DNA sequence: TCAATCAATTGTTATCTAAGGAAATACTTACATATGGTTCGTGCAAACAAACGCAACGAGG
DNA sequence: CCTCGTTGCGTTTGTTTGCACGAACCATATGTAAGTATTTCCTTAGATAACAATTGATTGA
């Protein structure tokens, strides 16, 4: 229908065809009977009628008579929803300046007029005079005289004399400027002028003259003299319970515009003074500005309470106004919420929707159905029925939901897989019921968490919920490869007891026939659960394609692992079911089943999974008492031990030998040293101690403990916890940091006394706080990131290019931090890779390292291989499959269509709680460091010039080429190199942290993205967390998107016109097909918020950060918004190019291009 | 009447009464909130002024307060605190002379209770007012050491004194961590009233 | 009785930016709904009865269908009076009268009009 | 009955115009000018459109062909 | 509250994450029962019709 | 203008179901999840099944162990009630309800409370062992509490195992739980978070008045906000039919939602997405100001 | 001996997601006159409503 | 086939509705005050960080 959103300035013209009359009263209700009033904010015959169809007045009441205007009143019959298009004006009888182009700093009209924004205000406020063309003998146009200056030369001068006040006055200073010789006298003081400030000032005074002129615009228009009025409907006055009404702040606003209006229009009628016909104006100046934005005037004017009034800017801006509360967020019908519980027994496709919730939420298909089926006659008998809950009616809701899945959603979506959906099973309740292996997904405990369900409607929602989000489609992370419906806690405490074996267990060293005979044993109560058991038993190889060689053995396993071998698929070895099987056992297990044979072998595995773990850790009895926290018998002798050494080392103090701090710290470390000695006798005596015999003297066994056996599967706790429980809870940290000399040596089991307690508390309220305070910053980083990255998608199959990265594995101090598997698997080679003795090719160009072909460079020992690279992408708007790679939430390549920027975005934001966070925020917004590194801009010889109080001054001299770039370095920078040296380009001159711009600026683009991955991978890898380097890649990218020309040469851009990187390509790409380009660039780096805010959307950089900015200069530059984009096609309520929609916006495209 | 109505209805500091329990009710009744006309806000209060302090110690429970936007903002009054004339909030003591614990109580404010050094309520008696142990565990400006028998001047009047009237109803709690405290004091404030009290 | 005229005059309206209890985000705009609305099993229940009034009056002879669909505003312009239509029927008014009286009698059957009684 | 949908993405691929050319078919099936091609087990028309995509039976080029043939037959 | 015979074991995952698993007698003996008296106003005002 | 005002006051019954939630007081949260037929429930060798079963998996990681000790130190308590129970089924005396209700008051290590039995008259003794025959109610001071050692031996007083740990069967199968489990008495609250208050369920209702949208929460019969971070889950995924009915027809077209619902009245379940009515009235704001904005190749 | 370049000060903009809670209350011009709108009861013609009488029709005999 | 019961049509008598029309009673809008009288308040708190612009001092030419 549309294809672009165009914005520009309004002329009074203009405003007046929009509107369908003239507000000329600020009356708006009869206060007796509520009809509308004649020409007031609410007016039938200006804004249209307040009944379907009925005339004001009363003597037009059927739709027959639509279409005329009455007489005793003369307003139009029409619908009533008119009232929310129709829009009025109000005459202002003194123009005011717009508050958005007058205060937007810089000042449009300002900056126009070349006039500082205080001269202005003093004019416009009637406080001083400024000439406007006052005759070219004394004084000059833009001059500002006062009132003494005007009075001296009022006699001075009658005639050719032109100053006036107000904002009249800005008008006609605005309406006799030509823009073209301006802009002609500016350029020419530009070429003809060396100084950066004053250049950079003419550039900007330049560019608003060119893109005003170039645009349809007229500087006067930024002066109101004819003000718009919003439909009533937008601002209603509705009626409250009680006789009371509910109104909107713009009511009171407009009625102050209209009644300073009015009163100004009196007072020139009366020829009132000059001192009161200006105060007036400045009156009606004030009311305007503050039903425009009710700010930038000093103070607010607030209403019957106490409170500002809310204006016309303040309902779009912010997070409260419509873009981000009503047009990227909606509430939403079929939709319902409930607690979740558990239910076990479902399947993971499954979820469990209460009846009546079902029943609520699919009463149109209820009725759809009832009709269809006979049941009911009409409508209104199938809501009968439904509201009495006829016994048919719940066979009809059977029937209904019989295969329409429901989309569950927790609070917080911070990834993907924060929406699943998945099938109704009716449950006989009111809380709903979630499979245990998504609620890692969903971050989801049952402790209280509520989800909402939402109904798909159409078909291709409902196929789209079937397969895209259904939750035996999300087994995998995107962010990672790894598998997400890993059983949790009692699913690994059940296996974990399961499969680990005991020295002497009943039916120890018997022979099986196979699992069958092992689950009769055990179940017949013959044999021990984990006895050490010889068993014939089956594995399956997949060697080649399809085949599965069958292979027979007799295994020495338990009886155990024999159990659970029956729960296995057939390609899979054996070996995996002969471990302890603890949390990582099971979740690689099921890595290796997705890897080997496919996804539905891994949906049913898991559940399999799932019910055997639960139905094991019930047999088990696993409990947890008082006794099953041990505390180590030598905690009493290291304690006393520690304490000794503190009274020495105290005494020590006391002789004049240490000072205090120093004494402090020997004693924190001494503290140190005896916990660590805690723990390890508590873990010594809690892991292994547990001793029996088999037909023997002695053995050793790890131990049953139950706690031991929760932390050591896995399941929950861990050995600082542990510690904590039985050995003492280490040293203490005062909020500020100050490590609490004395430590607590209580443990929970003993208690702690009121001090320690106390101690602990400073610090469990520091990390509640922390924690309350934490995620704010983390979800504003998240938003950042998706705003900066929503406008990305694979929208090619291959590029073509040949440039990529050389990945490496990361080493920091002689160790790996993360080896070269997890860093290029899944991604295309960008060029051939040979074994180190360049022998042979050992995988070809374009290949994609699936787990085989890195198995394989694991083998032949491979330190580096050079991998295609988002950053490095030759697709302009968008980037091809090859580039991106494994699509990690899949096993296949990246399809085309998908919305990578948004997955890489939450991939990188939804960790951020566990994490330090302001370092990432630092490196995705590139500052710079307080203290940056002086690297070396060129390459040549080295010397130093003048080291006066202007700082010395360094000279780096090239072989052949000029050397014009000398570098005020500060003496109180240590300099690395001495001064007769020669160094390299990109090298490091002064020593300090590297600002990513100096990277690109010097080393190149592969440089910034490697620093910036490496840096933030850093954080991440101390922090625990994994993250695929793609999506750092892709934000990498979306910071790279603007380059500045450096030669404009015979392309159509100027020098310093910062252009959008991939249409300075394609210009490059173009003028290669005549002869001459002359166009070079530089590589901009802008932070997240920086480069998402300059975006070629005005819409997407207007929803999401300042939006009073944005608008502004879209409508002084006239700019038109092509959607192609994400945001912006979800503002519009249209189908995003992203997904199922591609394929639609790509038709689209077909359409429009002929 | 309309400031008196303005304040006593529509204020900050003038709440709906929990009333879903007895418990529910005596600690809404004592509750301090710096916020309120004349306090700060939730929005932008700052970590420190949330942070628990050595003199909450008697006078503001550590743990009774409520997690999420206004956390340390909402702090509930220990058991035996008091309110000086003045309006600094006072703890009970029992003076201590050379070494016989006396059984006179003496409410000292938060100023005060730097001064002199004050020994824990886990401290032994013979039988007769005097320390078991010749070093006792003080807390003098806010650290704590070990002080001669021949030292101390107060001693705590009780060592429920620290904790609210909710925290004080949960056994066991040397043995709890401090978060699961926080909520389970928190939590108790929430329960129903069932048919039959037990 | 004008004292509590005067008493009843509605005081100065309550902004619909007040902030609720909560003062965050709950304002009283947001409880207030479009009172004027049809609700969509209304306007699906007007659709299903013009469907069920077209097939009830299908059922009718030529001229006491037209009649019927006359008399009401009945997918057309305003309603005809019973004179209007004797001058398109060229008969007597009240020849149209027992003409309508009669179809409407017939409408009443039982078998015939379940459906409608349903509709109400 | 429907768990997954894996052979049907792999007969088409892509997995997003599996969803578009099943949202066709089940359209045809759903309005009154079409007839399943799998026997059908009490399933929805989505579902029965994603069996019959497994199959091979229904692609974005047989629906098309079929339009298009369905076209030219109703000169007649 | 109410001081119940409570067992600590895992039982089939129907306590899984936090959640409790409990006995028809507990439900039998309204141990857990609640009284919640609500207020309903009905409020006839004068029209202008 | 009010005339006349009726107030009626409900009286509810709310009982117990799966989605409430209850509490202990050390912290330890929890949803019912299922309630359980009484021969499913664990039962030990007297057949006596458990009221409650709580993860052991939730003490380890959150280090409340009171909850434990109370669990312990609760089934003593009890113990010392069914002893006094069975010592008044059977009419046995004053004299032994006496001596065993003040031998368990004495309890070994010296505790600050004394209670002597010899100034009970023998109506007064009769009283309290009835008062004492559902459990004997034991104080537990904050940090001054009952000890371990306390614990074992009023354990040890009625005749239960000091270790705190029963043997269990299975009430499905009747099978013996291996590793004795941790049974008592806890107390347990039942939370002001009823599920009766917390389900909601929309389909179309009444709609905002500047915003053509669905209004708040279960009070106005209102939507589920689909937020801005939900559209981004859609937009990950490929759901753009799903993104764009959610913000068009189930929210804000106000012409498209009344031709979905007539759609799937009669079985068509087909949109006509049109443009979404909030967007309508952010062009009208902008247009409010001296700003022209318009759609382009209309 | 002026002005291009640092440096401190001022002003603008930003700070997670959902569910519950309902809003309040000071702050007084009066007496007279012209006019005009609104409410109310009425009349007149039009538009329905009842109950027949006559004639045509079409079934019965 | 003739004759008698049912229906189409017009007629006569009787009743409710739709407009238009005074009449009167209150509602609104507007005017007129003649000891003097002469520049306002009031409000509000314990953020924090980042980024530009603007204004002021230092220094290269
Ligand atoms: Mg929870
Ligand atoms: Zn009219
Ligand atoms: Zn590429």
């Amino acid at each position: 229908e549309f294809d672009a959103i165009k914005i520009a300035l309004a002329s009074p013209d203009m405003i007046r065809s929009w509107s369908f009359g003239e507000v000329k009263k600020p009356e708006t209700i009869n206060y007796r009977t509520f009809k509308p009033e004649r020409d007031g904010l609410f007016c039938a015959r200006i804004f249209g009628p307040v009944k379907d169809y009925e005339c004001l007045c009363g003597k037009y009441k059927r739709l027959k008579h639509r279409g005329v205007i009455c007489e005793k009143c003369g307003v139009e019959v029409t619908q009533t929803k008119v009232r929310r298009e129709r829009m009025g004006h109000i005459e202002l009888a003194s123009p005011t300046a717009h508050i958005w182009f007058l205060k937007s700093l810089p000042s449009r009209i300002g900056l126009l007029l070349d006039m500082p924004l205080r001269d202005i205000e003093r004019v416009l406020y009637f406080e001083s005079y400024v000439v406007i063309e006052g005759g070219m003998t004394n004084l000059e146009r833009q001059q500002i005289l006062t009132e003494e200056q005007y009075l001296d030369a009022l006699e001075e001068f009658g005639d050719e004399f032109d100053a006036k006040m107000g904002a009249e006055a800005i008008q006609a200073l605005l309406k006799s400027m030509d823009l073209e010789q301006e802009c002609e006298q500016l350029r020419e003081e530009l070429n003809e002028t060396n100084s950066e400030t004053k250049r950079k000032k003419l550039t900007k005074r330049i560019k608003l003259l060119e893109a005003f002129v170039q645009s349809g615009n007229k500087p006067e228009w930024m002066i109101l003299t004819v003000l718009p009025v919003l439909p009533p409907d937008l601002r209603p006055l509705v009626p409250l319970d009680g006789g009371r009404f509910a109104t909107s702040d713009l009511n009171d606003l407009y009625r102050r515009v209209i009644n300073r209006n009015n009163r100004l229009k009196r007072l020139l009628d009366l020829a009132a003074p000059d001192i009161i016909v200006r105060n007036e104006k400045r009156m009606l100046q004030e009311a305007v500005d503050a039903l425009l934005d009710n700010g930038r005037r000093g103070r607010a004017i607030t209403g019957s309470n106490k409170r500002p009034l809310k204006s016309l800017a303040d309902m779009i801006k912010g997070k409260q106004g419509r873009f981000r509360q009503n047009l990227l967020g909606k509430r939403v019908d079929y939709s319902g919420r409930s607690v979740i519980t558990v239910g076990p027994y479902l399947r993971l496709h499954q979820c469990g929707l209460p009846k009546k919730m079902a029943l609520e939420l699919f009463k149109p298909f209820i009725y759809g159905k009832l009709e269809l089926r006979g049941l009911a006659t009409t409508i209104k008998a199938a809501k009968k029925m439904v509201e009495r809950e006829e016994a048919v009616v719940w066979d009809i809701l059977d029937e209904v939901i019989r295969e329409h899945p429901v989309l569950l959603n927790r609070a917080p979506t911070l990834h993907r897989l924060g929406i699943q959906a998945f099938e109704p099973v009716l449950i006989e309740g009111k809380a709903i019921q979630l499979h245990p292996l998504v609620c890692a997904a969903y971050n989801a405990d049952f402790d209280g968490d509520q989800m909402a369900v939402h109904v798909p409607l159409t078909l291709e929602a409902q196929l789209e919920a079937r397969a895209l989000m259904m939750s035996t489609n999300n087994i995998l992370s995107p962010a990672n490869g790894e598998p997400i419906i890993v059983p949790s806690q009692d699913v690994v405490l059940g296996l974990y007891y399961m499969t680990r074996d005991c020295v002497n267990a009943k039916g120890e060293g018997m022979v099986l026939t196979g699992p069958k005979e092992a689950e009769r044993l055990y179940r017949s109560g013959l044999a021990s659960l984990h006895a050490r058991v010889k068993v014939r038993i089956t594995e399956y190889e997949k060697d080649a394609n399809g085949e599965l060689v069958a292979k027979t053995s007799l295994k020495d396993t338990t009886v155990g692992r024999a159990i659970l071998w029956m729960i296995v698929p057939k390609g899979l070895p054996y070996s995996i079911v002969n471990q302890a099987l603890g949390k990582k056992a099971i979740s690689k297990m099921l890595n290796t089943c997705y890897r080997i044979l496919g996804l539905k072998p891994t949906v049913i595995f898991a559940d399999q999974i799932m019910y055997t773990g639960f139905a094991y850790a019930a047999r088990s009895g696993a409990s947890v008492g008082i006794d099953d926290m041990v505390i180590p018998e030598k905690k009493h002798e290291i304690i006393s031990e520690a304490e000794a050494e503190v009274a020495e080392i105290q005494e020590q103090f006391q002789s004049g030998l240490v000072t205090a701090g120093e004494r402090y710290n020997k004693v924190i470390d001494i503290w140190a040293a005896a916990n660590d000695r805690v723990s390890k006798a508590m873990m010594d005596n809690l892991q292994t101690e547990t001793v029996i015999n088999r037909d023997g003297q002695e053995e050793k066994q790890v131990s049953f403990n139950s706690i031991y056996m929760m932390a050591d599967s896995g399941a929950r706790g861990s050995a600082a916890q542990i510690r904590q429980l039985a050995g003492m809870r280490g040293l203490m940290a005062k909020p500020d940091g100050s490590i609490i000399e004395t430590p607590i040596t209580a443990n929970f089991r003993e208690g702690l006394n009121v001090l320690q307690y106390f101690i602990s508390t400073h610090g469990a309220r520091k990390g509640l706080a922390d924690t309350a305070l934490k995620t704010a910053n983390s979800g504003y980083l998240t938003r950042r990131l998706v705003d900066v990255a929503q406008d990305l998608v694979v929208t090619e199959d291959d590029c073509g290019t040949h440039e990529g990265i050389m990945m490496t594995p990361v080493i920091e101090g002689g160790d790996v931090k993360e080896p070269l598997r997890d860093r290029v698997l899944g991604r295309v080679t960008a060029e051939d890779v040979l074994k180190p003795g360049t022998a042979d090719i050992l995988v070809p160009r374009n290949t994609l390292l699936h787990e085989q072909w890195c198995d394989l460079l694991e083998e032949n020992s491979v330190d580096a291989v050079k991998v295609r690279s988002v950053v490095s992408c030759d697709t302009d708007f968008g980037v091809c499959a090859h580039c991106y790679g494994r699509d990690l939430a899949r096993g296949h390549i990246i399809n085309k269509g998908e919305a990578i920027g948004v997955i890489a975005a939450q991939s990188i934001g939804e960790p951020g709680t566990q994490l330090g966070l302001p370092r990432v925020a630092d490196l995705f917004e590139a500052r710079r460091p307080k203290e940056p590194a002086i690297l070396a801009e060129i390459s040549g010889i080295v010397s130093f010039g003048k080291e006066t109080k202007g700082k010395r001054r360094l000279v780096i001299t090239p072989v052949d080429g000029s050397d014009p770039y000398e570098e005020m370095i500060p003496k109180w920078r240590q300099l690395n190199v001495f001064e007769g040296e020669r160094v390299e380009r990109g090298d490091v001159i002064s020593d300090g942290p590297e600002a990513p711009h100096d990277i690109l600026r010097l080393r190149g683009v592969h440089a910034v993205t490697r620093y910036i991955v490496n840096e933030v991978q850093d954080v991440y890898r101390l922090q625990g967390v994994k993250i695929n380097d793609k999506h750092i890649e892709v934000i990498v990218r979306q910071m790279l998107r603007k380059a500045t020309i450096v030669n404009a040469g015979s392309s159509d851009f100027l020098e310093g016109e910062q252009v959008e990187y991939s249409r300075v390509k394609i210009a490059n790409r173009e003028l290669e097909a005549n002869g001459k380009v002359g166009a070079t660039y530089s590589r901009d780096l802008l932070g997240i918020t920086k480069a998402s805010l300059a975006t070629e959307s005005f819409i997407s950089a207007a929803s999401f950060q300042e939006t009073t900015r944005v608008l502004t200069e879209a409508a002084v530059a006239g700019k038109r918004d092509e959607l192609r984009g994400l945001k912006e096609n979800v503002i519009v309520g249209r189908l995003i190019p992203a997904g199922t929609g591609y394929a639609y916006h790509q038709d689209r495209m077909r359409r429009r291009a002929a | 009447s309309a400031a008196v109505k303005e304040f006593f209805g529509s204020s900050q500091l003038s709440q709906f009464m929990d009333q879903n329990n007895p418990l529910s009710e005596i600690t809404h009744k004592r509750r301090i909130s710096a916020l309120g006309p004349g306090g700060l806000t939730r929005e932008r209060a700052g970590f420190e002024v949330r942070d628990v302090h050595p003199t909450h110690y008697g006078r503001v429970c550590p743990i009774e307060t409520p997690e999420g936007p206004n956390i340390g903002l909402i702090n509930s009054l220990s058991v035996y605190a008091q309110t000086n004339e003045y309006g600094f909030l006072e703890t009970p003591y029992r003076k201590v002379t050379d070494g016989v614990v006396t059984d006179e109580i003496h409410y000292l404010s938060a100023i005060e209770e730097g001064n002199y050094v004050i020994a824990q309520a886990n401290s032994n008696l013979d039988e007769e007012g005097h320390f078991v142990e010749d070093l006792v565990t003080c807390r003098s400006k806010g650290e704590s050491s070990l002080f001669s028998r021949d030292q101390v001047d107060y001693m705590d009047v009780s060592t429920q004194q620290v904790v609210s009237v909710g925290a004080s109803l949960i056994p066991f709690l040397e043995h709890d961590d401090a978060n699961r405290a926080l909520m389970g004091a928190n939590m108790q404030r929430q329960a129903v009233p069932t048919l039959r009290a037990d | 009785d004008k004292i509590r005229k005067v008493l009843k005059i509605a005081k100065e309206p309550i902004s619909m930016e007040t902030p609720i209890g909560d003062d965050e985000d709950s304002h009283l705009g947001d409880f207030i709904e479009d009172t004027t609305l049809e609700l969509p099993l209304d306007s699906a229940t007007t659709e299903s009865l013009r469907a069920a009034t077209h097939d009830v009056l299908a059922g009718l002879t030529a001229r006491e269908a037209k009649v019927l669909r006359m008399r009401f505003g009945i997918d057309m312009n305003t309603d005809y009076t019973l004179e209007e239509v004797g001058k398109q029927f060229d008969v007597t008014r009240e020849r149209i009268r027992q003409i309508e009286a009669k179809a409407l009698r017939k409408l009443r059957h039982p078998s015939r009009s379940e459906v409608l009684r349903s509709f109400l | 009955a429907r768990v997954t949908v894996q052979d049907a993405v792999e007969k088409i691929g892509n997995r997003f115009d599996l969803v578009l050319v099943a949202a066709r078919r089940a359209r045809q099936m759903q309005v009154g000018g079409k007839d399943p091609l799998v026997p059908e087990e009490n399933d929805k028309t989505t579902v029965i459109a994603l069996r019959e995509i497994e199959e091979g039976l229904i692609n974005n080029q047989i629906l098309d062909v079929r339009e298009r043939q369905e076209q030219q037959e109703q000169e007649a | 509250g109410q001081n119940m015979r409570v067992a600590f074991m895992p039982w089939n995952g129907y306590n899984f994450e936090d959640s409790i698993l409990v006995s028809e007698r507990v439900v039998q003996e309204d141990r857990f029962t609640t009284i919640h008296i609500q207020e309903l106003a009905c409020v006839s005002r004068d029209t202008k019709l | 203008g009010v005339l006349k005002i009726v107030k009626v006051y409900l009286a509810v019954k709310r009982r117990i179901q799966p989605g409430d939630k209850m509490a202990g007081r050390h912290g330890n949260k929890g949803v019912i999840s299922k309630i359980n037929p009484i021969e499913d429930m664990p039962y030990d060798e007297n057949g006596t099944p458990v009221d409650i079963v709580l993860n052991p998996l939730g003490v380890p990681s959150r280090m409340n162990i009171g909850q434990i000790l109370e669990t312990h130190l609760g089934m003593a308590a009890k113990g010392i009630g069914d002893k006094i129970n069975a010592m008044l089924k059977q009419q046995q005396e004053v004299a032994k309800l006496r001596e065993f209700i003040q031998r368990a008051y004495d309890l070994g290590a010296d505790v600050r409370q004394k209670v002597d039995l010899s100034t009970f008259s023998d109506e007064e003794v009769m009283r309290l062992a009835e008062n004492l025959r559902k459990g004997m109610p034991i104080a537990t001071p904050v940090f001054d509490g009952a000890k371990e050692a306390e614990i074992k031996e009023l354990l040890k007083l009625g005749d239960l195992p000091t270790s705190g740990q029963i043997r269990l069967y299975d009430g499905r199968t009747g099978e013996q739980f291996e590793r004795p489990v941790t049974v008592g008495y806890m107390y347990m609250l039942k939370l002001n978070h009823l599920v009766d208050d917390k389900m909601h369920a929309r389909s179309t209702g009444s709609y905002s008045l500047v915003t053509q949208q669905p209004l708040g929460g279960k009070a106005q019969f209102g939507g589920q906000r689909f937020g801005e971070m939900e559209v981004w889950a859609l937009e990950a995924y490929g759901a753009a039919y799903t993104l764009q009915e959610m913000l068009t027809v189930k929210s804000d077209d106000v012409n498209g939602r009344t031709k979905m619902y007539k759609n799937i009245v009669d079985g068509n379940h087909q949109m006509e997405p049109g443009m979404p009515e909030s967007f309508n009235v952010l062009l009208k704001e902008i247009r409010s100001l001296g700003i022209n904005i318009e759609l382009e190749d209309e």
